[PDB]
């Protein structure tokens, strides 16, 4: 694995997705968007196997944009993470596994609040102020801790971000070629395209 | 690798005179790294509580599911349901599942409306009940709680006694466990009023 | 790194008041074939040690060697090999165990395990015992491979604990040891009826008693059973 | 195959007290699921006012406790009757342990008496040799279900002043031998009742400038 | 486990943690994972327990007997080689250490060499190693000037043990301090995780997600 | 786990010891495992302690609305076939080990039914880790046509001998007494050798000893 | 086991040991080996308890039935029966089964059921654990026709020897003689067997 | 293979059969299992014929030199140069051998020397593959004393059995009599022993 | 591994080496010369086991140091390659074997030209106009292949090395931390140390 980062603040969630794809000894592309947009307010940024990965964000996408639809209702975060779970838990018993880990981000308009969940592989559900799936927390949750608030503006919080990014190029031995940032605000779903850089 | 123990974690429950506690730790990690500090382990359907160590997703995944079971009880049962049998219904209730099991660790803990008296148990992962009149504990520091439990108990103590000794047990278990800690939330239930007290521990 | 072949079972025994007492079938086994029938399994070194031995019967001959080998020894050059400096249980032991813990430590071990039992210079029992690995330990009640789930259990009905001991009289020590053997027969299945069984009194000496066998067994109740569960005829 | 190790049980506890130290350990000697003996000891007097316990595999234990008792006869014979300090068998102790580092005598193993100071000592060993000095270890199967009760009732650990909020650390005492020996005997009586492993007799070697003290205590025989 | 060690104007730090676990149970938390080597040179547990405190007490030897051949004080360089050469001279029979040897000397400067069970030796300014690595090198990789006040630099040692112990099941304990000038080496105390943690969540700020 | 049955002149006694094992420590040092079947058809369990129970709580429903089709009362032979039949239906893979023994209309039984299927009739049989112990005291002390008090004293007799001499039994004894004429007794805890000794302290904690960081109250009822 | 099934001139007799063991340990000493599926057919089990009771159990009835609607079964049949349970489920089975019985017209009549599942029909056949060491005695002491107390002791014997030399082996002989004149149980003890 | 060997009145019989399987193809069906150490000192071999072989390859040698030295040695002695070489070689070898012999003052002396290395005097024993099948025949035909061509007869009875019933042993049986007047090989033919 | 590179020109042998050194999870150096100067005239670039590798080419070292200074002669390129193989191929079917694979490159001082040899573990050697251990072979033998002439300058061939450097780091998964380059010529062994930006 594979970059699978996100921080919640005061007005928004940001997530961060390596954008390497890797097919054992070749590095296949180079601008990979790890993340389906499950609704206007909510995003799930997702790495794991091979296959597995993209099938089930796909699903999770097509269930969602189908309650959206129904009741023309734009489905709070919390309920959207607590399906997701109960979609993994019900495939941990199955014949074979889903094995995909997920960073669930979005604004609950009806609270005016962000939320970020992260939910792994086996139906593990939790809500964070930041979190990440592989090996991608040891460098970063130390920084983390240390220089977290959770009144820290947008920009206060990408700052944040490209410092622990930093820290994975550097003590990391994957060449994960870059990350994909999008924000998750009350206006939605937009991607900061100037990042490697900023 | 054992599910029993990826995430960490561990429960205990105690009588006292015409009193019960339950606490846990508020610990989630995978393997060695902790994720989350604010993940309890206790949950409670009317005035019956729930603990349940192990994996999460089946500690998760078990109170999802007695929520409903136990909802529909009351619907169709016109009350709500006592102690004694919530614990046989999750006793049958896990072993349904006796070749592909729910890892966890449960122990219900609560007071019997009808006749007040106070009540524990605790189950392995097939449904066996253990009741029992001291105590039960569960987890990670399945031995170190028994270790502080068998000195640290009698039986009989007066609610706000059995908080000391049900905090000092559970704190001193999971301070010698590496998956366990991180917080501690200890709930002690009274006849008609129930207190949730969190505490203070170390944080490594 | 061996494996036992033709084996020997349980050895049983205990101490009382003035000495000590240990027994042990006359069986070696070829896995499940009750191979020989007249094996001794008592080995005595003078008249104050006998040595009980269940395990590799060929590992058993070659411990026999090395006492017969122990004693020729002891007599060179010393006018008391007969009295004050000769063999003690104490010392029979001490050299067996260091050797038992060299070979397991060699990785290739004697296959026993040994019951060393006796009495001493100065009156004191001697009961101890020690395995293939080198474990030792003592208790009023000793018994090696099988008989250490059976015929433990009565004898310590006997002798609990050490207050116990001054307390228990000669005949009752053969008696008890005795329906031990007649359990060990009814439920061992690497057992045979013929036994032998020594006593070491601090007054009597050594009473080695050769060629015994199970007696006054209860099966008459077996007429009465039939069928496994639904069966009348 | 041939397989030259055990697990015979039992459990030790070792406390370095302030003009003192106590090794206690249990009587019971097992093999599996049955019972080996109810008395044979695990602690042992090893003259110059040490006493060592070598706890796991009796036979490797039994053979190290043999070597060490040994390693002083000759340190007097070399040294002229010099008393082995505290620290100094410690240490060879670690080389002893070492030397079978290749196929290590399996033991958790604690040895107890005084430093050149005539405070208390105890130290603890790996089955390979790494040792430090510790306030009170226990090793052995029941380590578990003792320390987290000591931990509490000995360093008073997680006990705060009452009514001080939760600001001031209980302010930790130093205990007579007499209190020490109530702690241990209830360390003991407890684990014999969740432990399996653990019961039949309680012996303790005491160690204070005027030499070494035994006392023994029954334990429930289930 | 965790282990770091780092050069600057001042000399180097050497900080530890003191957990040590026999799977999900602590046996001991008062475990020296800074070995006085000689009142010169520190070395580092990690890895293997026994392995380290004996090649290392071991190492002291071997120095002590190249300072009395040649009058001499020893190089890091060449204490550090010694071990290396004598630990590869038994490679795959099971050994197991990771360790930073520690060291000023007139010559060589502050030298830090890393040295491990494979046969490794390597000379760097910056190694946290053992199970809580990666936390520690975050926080030094953020946090590091060159010319940091000695008293700084000593408090970084103490932190980036702390950011280890928290996530880290397997670190925790205490943290040991070691400060190494050219004139030898200087105990700066064993500070406990515990109230070391609530001691810097209120003077940092941070911790904020952590209720208290 | 201990269990024995012993057949006597106008009925039939089963007994246990009290203690259940997770791997080397006790986890209820006080579980019954006296299972009941019908009113007068009593079993005794040993393996894994859900089982025992699960099967047992089954074949004591199919059973009791078989007495209702039949208006008859339950037999103990047919708890054994129905027993039988379903261990083996699972290939062994349900781990009961049970003494099922009671009166019915046409007399004393007493059999033994092994988790892959298999039944034995007798007059004394044993279960468990602790088989070999009491095994022994039972062929030592039985005679054909025992009474009531002399069965009793046996069977307890024989889960002592387990208690004591096995790690994997203790603490107290249960019996149960099926006597052919009366009703079933079943006497928990006729025995009780295990107690444990008063402590050397009471660990009561002054109030206020530990440290809250928030407190609140909890909504019971809607 | 250690089990033998005789035929003779008045009819057929079966012969058992009574030693169930699990390991080393004898967990019951006195089993009855000898099984009946019906009147005068019997069978002799051999092998896992609780295959050879589960499959006798399943021919008692299949037998029990046949009874009801056809009328007496040929012993024949109960052989038949027994294999089609052995064989067509042997994937799952330790069973090795004698199948005995007495009708008038053919009088003795003995089929052996190996582990196979294979039926061979025979004057006498041995099976279980302990009948490796006596197919020696058997062969060179059997003879056809013998009288019914001839054959009581040329079982008793090679019962006898069996025990001596097998550990998985022994208890008391359980004989029963399937005769015109009925079915007649016999039972010979250790003091008895061994001083031969 | 199959083996024996009979003590009687006026000395002791060796006896064997001729059949060395390797699979389930008797690679040699006339092999000379009977191997001499000494002038009235013989063995069966049973095993590995490459370790058999060997060893009494090196008793014969160790015996010639024990005469060359010391003078003529005793049946006992024979016994113990092949334990000590079995024994302390067991991690080593699989070979089961009888050691057989006269002297004047104890006549017949039989010892069996298992796979083990234990060594054990009888009477009479058995050994090889098809062992196991006579041990019931054995035990009930066997007396001390016998007349020489009472123990011919014993043997060729006993040895016609195992052949019988194992398909490890077979070929001829060869005897080999070892009496005050000498040595006398005996052959008895199929054709012969399986009339029995 | 860990990227051993080398290509011989005209006037000269390059050799890159890849500056990282991992120790599974993290990386513990981003600066590592994997090179030894064998003789002032002769360089040799390493990459393969942990330990094993430093310490044999200090064991060349020494050995090559020392019939320098005993013949106070420069011992020539093609001998200190056949020494080197040969001291491999002993150590093979030894009991713990030299797990480590060599790039030799080096100035005949008497045949005024350029030599590079490649060895691995085994101790199977040619010589060549370019090599690789490793997989760095794969991605940039390719390029090799097409764009090299022997007569190059020593320009001429920096220029190559860095498009293979950069192929490789574009679709190889390892973050390798950049290379060292060096160069032997009839002036000795100097290293170029602006290079991730020539």
């Amino acid at each position: 694995m594979d970059i699978i980062l996100g921080i919640r603040v005061q007005d928004s969630v940001i997530l961060a997705s390596s954008k390497a794809v890797t097919r054992g000894i070749s590095v296949l592309k180079d601008s990979d968007d790890k993340t389906r947009q499950l609704s206007p307010h909510t995003l799930m940024s997702f790495a794991g196997e091979a296959g597995d990965t993209v099938q089930f964000a796909e699903y999770i996408q097509a269930n969602i944009q189908l309650y959206s639809i129904r009741e023309d209702y734009e489905l709070s975060p919390q309920a959207v993470s607590s399906f997701v779970r109960q979609e993994l838990a019900k495939s941990i018993r199955s014949r074979r596994p889903y094995q995909v880990n997920v960073l669930i981000g979005g604004y609950d308009k009806k609270k005016n609040k962000p939320e970020l969940y992260q939910i792994d592989y086996l139906g593990t559900k939790v809500e964070l102020p930041y979190g990440a799936h592989g090996y991608s927390g040891f460098y970063t949750f130390s920084l983390l801790d240390h220089h977290y608030r959770p009144d820290m503006t947008t920009e206060e919080g990408l700052d944040l971000l490209k410092l622990c990014v930093q820290e994975l190029e550097k003590r990391m031995p994957m060449d994960f070629k870059g990350v994909i940032v999008k924000i998750v605000d009350k206006d939605g779903i937009r991607q900061v395209d100037d990042f490697q850089a900023q | 690798s054992d599910p029993s123990s990826i995430n960490g974690g561990i429960v205990v429950a105690m009588t006292g005179k015409d009193c019960v506690a339950i606490a846990c730790d508020l610990r989630l990690g995978s393997q060695s790294l902790g994720v989350s500090n604010k993940f309890e382990k206790i949950f409670h359907y009317g005035h019956v509580f729930l603990g349940i160590t192990g994996l999460a997703t089946d500690v998760t995944t078990l109170n999802e599911m007695f929520r409903y079971k136990t909802n529909l009880y009351k619907l169709k049962e016109e009350r709500a349901i006592e102690p004694e049998t919530f614990t046989q219904l999750v006793s049958s209730s896990l072993y349904e599942r006796r070749f592909g099991p729910y890892f966890v660790g449960p122990v219900v803990a609560g007071i019997n409306s009808k006749s007040g008296k106070p009540f524990i148990a605790g189950f392995d992962l097939i449904g066996c009940i253990d009741e029992a009149k001291d105590f039960i504990v569960s987890g990670t520091a399945s031995d170190q709680l028994f270790g502080m439990c068998e000195s640290l108990y009698e039986p009989n103590l007066e609610p706000e006694d059995l908080f000391e000794t049900i905090s000092q047990a559970l704190l001193n278990a999971a301070d010698r466990d590496a998956l366990s800690g991180w917080g501690a939330v200890v709930y002690i239930i009274k006849k008609d009023e129930v207190v949730k007290r969190y505490l203070k521990m170390r944080q490594d | 790194t061996q494996q036992p072949i033709v084996t020997g079972t349980s050895v049983i025994s205990m101490k009382y008041d003035n000495g000590v007492i240990i027994a042990a079938d006359n069986l070696g086994s070829y896995g499940s074939l009750l191979r020989f029938n007249g094996v001794e399994r008592l080995i005595p070194v003078g008249d104050n040690t006998v040595v009980g031995i269940s395990g590799d019967i060929s590992d058993m001959q070659h411990i026999e060697r090395l006492l017969k080998d122990l004693v020729t020894e002891n007599a060179y050059d010393n006018p008391l090999a007969d009295a004050e400096e000769a063999l003690e249980p104490s010392y029979i032991f001490e050299y067996l165990a260091t050797v038992m813990y060299q070979r397991r430590s060699k990785m290739n071990p004697l296959w026993n395990a040994i019951i060393v039992a006796g009495v001493q210079s100065n009156g004191d029992q001697f009961l101890r015992y020690v395995n293939l690995l080198g474990v030792t330990y003592s208790s009023p009640t000793l018994a090696t491979g099988f008989g250490a789930h059976m015929a433990n259990p009565l004898l310590r009905k006997v002798v609990d604990r050490e207050s116990d001991i001054p307390k228990t009289t000669v005949q009752v020590a053969e008696e008890a040891i005795v329906n031990a053997m007649r359990v060990l027969y009814y439920r061992d299945a690497r057992s045979s009826r013929n036994f032998s069984l020594a006593i070491i009194d601090k007054n009597t000496g050594l009473t080695f008693k050769k060629n015994l066998q199970v007696e006054n067994m209860k099966w008459d109740f077996a007429k009465d059973i039939k069928g496994y569960g639904t069966q009348k005829i | 195959q041939f397989n030259p190790y055990g697990d015979n049980g039992g459990t030790i506890l070792g406390i370095a007290g302030e003009d003192f130290a106590v090794l206690a350990g249990d009587t019971r000697n097992i093999t599996d699921y049955s019972i080996n003996s109810r008395y044979e000891p695990k602690v042992f007097d090893c003259g110059d006012n040490i006493v060592m316990s070598a706890n796991g595999f009796a036979a490797d234990g039994d053979a190290l406790v043999k070597r060490f008792k040994n390693s002083v006869k000759w340190y007097h014979f070399d040294h002229n009757d010099k008393k082995l300090s505290i620290n100094s068998a410690a240490r060879n102790i670690q080389h002893l342990l070492y030397g079978k580092r290749f196929f290590p005598y399996y033991v958790h193993t604690i040895i107890a008496g005084l430093d050149e100071d005539g405070k208390g000592a105890v130290y603890s060993f790996d089955p390979v040799g790494s040792y430090e000095r510790e306030q009170c270890r226990a090793g052995g199967a029941a380590a578990s279900l003792i320390m987290p009760f000591l931990d509490n009732q000995v360093n008073f650990k997680n006990q705060y002043e009452p009514g001080t909020n939760g600001k001031v650390k209980k302010p930790l005492k130093y205990l007579s031998v007499e209190e020490v020996i109530k702690l241990v005997r209830d360390s003991f009586t407890s684990a014999t009742e969740r432990h399996i492993q653990v019961g039949d007799g309680l012996e303790i070697l005491i160690v204070t400038k005027d030499g070494v003290r035994k006392e023994f205590y029954e334990l429930k025989r289930d | 486990t965790t282990t770091l060690a780092f050069r600057f104007q001042g000399g180097i730090i050497v900080a530890v943690d003191s957990r040590a676990t026999a799977g999900n149970w602590v046996a001991s938390q008062t475990v020296k994972r800074v070995i006085e080597i000689n009142p010169f040179l520190l070395g580092t547990m990690a890895g293997g327990a026994a392995d380290c405190q004996f090649w290392e007490t071991w190492l002291g030897s071997q120095c002590r007997l190249h300072e009395l051949r040649e009058k001499e004080r020893i190089s890091v360089a060449a204490a550090s080689k010694i071990l290396s050469n004598l630990v590869y001279q038994y490679k795959g029979a099971g050994l197991s250490m990771g360790t930073m040897i520690c060291g000023y000397t007139r010559k060589e400067g502050p030298t830090i060499y890393y040295v491990d069970s494979d046969g490794t030796r390597l000379k760097g300014d910056i190694f946290c190693v053992g199970s809580g690595q990666t936390f520690a090198y975050g926080v030094l990789d953020s946090n590091y000037k060159w010319d940091l006040s000695v008293e700084d630099a000593l408090y970084l040692g103490k932190r980036s043990i702390l950011a280890a112990a928290h996530r880290d099941a397997y670190s925790g304990g205490s943290v040991n301090l070691y400060h190494v000038t050219e004139d030898g080496w200087i105990y700066h105390g064993n500070h406990d995780v515990g109230e070391l943690f609530w001691k810097v969540k209120e003077e940092e700020g941070s911790f904020n997600n952590v209720i208290g | 786990t201990t269990i024995v049955g012993v057949k006597f002149n106008n009925g039939v006694v089963i007994a246990a010891d009290t203690r259940s094992t997770q791997g080397p420590i006790v986890a209820d040092k006080n579980c019954a495992k006296l299972h009941r079947i019908s009113p007068k058809i009593w079993c005794a369990g040993a393996g894994t302690a859900a089982d025992t129970e699960a099967v047992t709580q089954l074949i004591g429903s199919n059973i009791e609305l078989h007495s209702l089709y039949t208006s008859r009362e339950p037999r103990v032979v047919s708890a054994l076939q129905m027993l039988k039949q379903h261990l083996f239906k699972y290939q062994g893979h349900i781990g009961a080990y049970l003494i099922v023994a009671g009166v019915d209309p046409t007399g004393s039984h007493l059999f033994s039914i092994h988790a892959h299927g298999s039944t034995d009739v007798g007059y004394y049989l044993s279960l468990g880790s602790g088989s070999l112990a009491a095994m022994a005291v039972l062929e030592s002390h039985w005679k054909q046509d025992l009474t009531k008090e002399e069965a009793i004293k046996l069977a307890s007799d024989a889960i002592q001998a387990g208690i004591w001499n096995d790690l994997g039994s203790g603490s107290n004894v249960d019996v149960c007494v099926m006597e052919i004429g009366k009703d079933a007794e079943y006497l928990r805890n006729y025995l009780t050798p295990n107690v444990r000794e008063e402590k050397q302290k009471s660990y009561k904690f002054p109030r206020g000893t530990t440290a809250v960081l928030k407190e609140s109250i909890v909504n019971i009822c809607d | 086991a250690s089990i033998m099934a005789v035929t003779f001139k008045d009819g057929v007799i079966l012969g058992a040991d009574s030693r169930t063991t699990t390991g080393a340990y004898i967990a019951n000493r006195v089993t009855d080996k000898l099984t009946r599926v019906h009147d005068k057919i019997w069978c002799c089990r051999s092998g896992s308890a609780a295959d050879t009771q589960a499959i006798a159990d399943i021919v008692q009835y299949h037998l029990e039935l046949y009874t009801s609607q056809y009328g007496t079964p040929s012993t024949e049949t109960a052989a038949s029966v027994f294999k089609e349970l052995c064989y067509e489920n042997k994937d799952n089975l330790t069973a090795g089964i004698i199948v005995a019985g007495y009708d008038d017209k053919n009088k003795g009549e003995v089929y052996t059921i190996p582990l196979g599942g294979s039926v061979h029909k025979l004057p006498y056949a041995i099976a279980g654990s302990g009948s490796t060491f006596i197919y020696g005695y058997c062969d060179k002491n059997f003879r056809e026709n013998m009288s019914k107390e001839e054959t009581v002791d040329f079982i008793k014997h090679s019962l006898s020897q069996a025990i001596k030399w097998d550990g998985s082996s022994g208890g008391v002989i359980r004989m029963v003689v399937l005769t015109a004149a009925g079915v007649e149980r016999l039972i010979f003890y250790p003091d008895e067997y061994e001083q031969l």
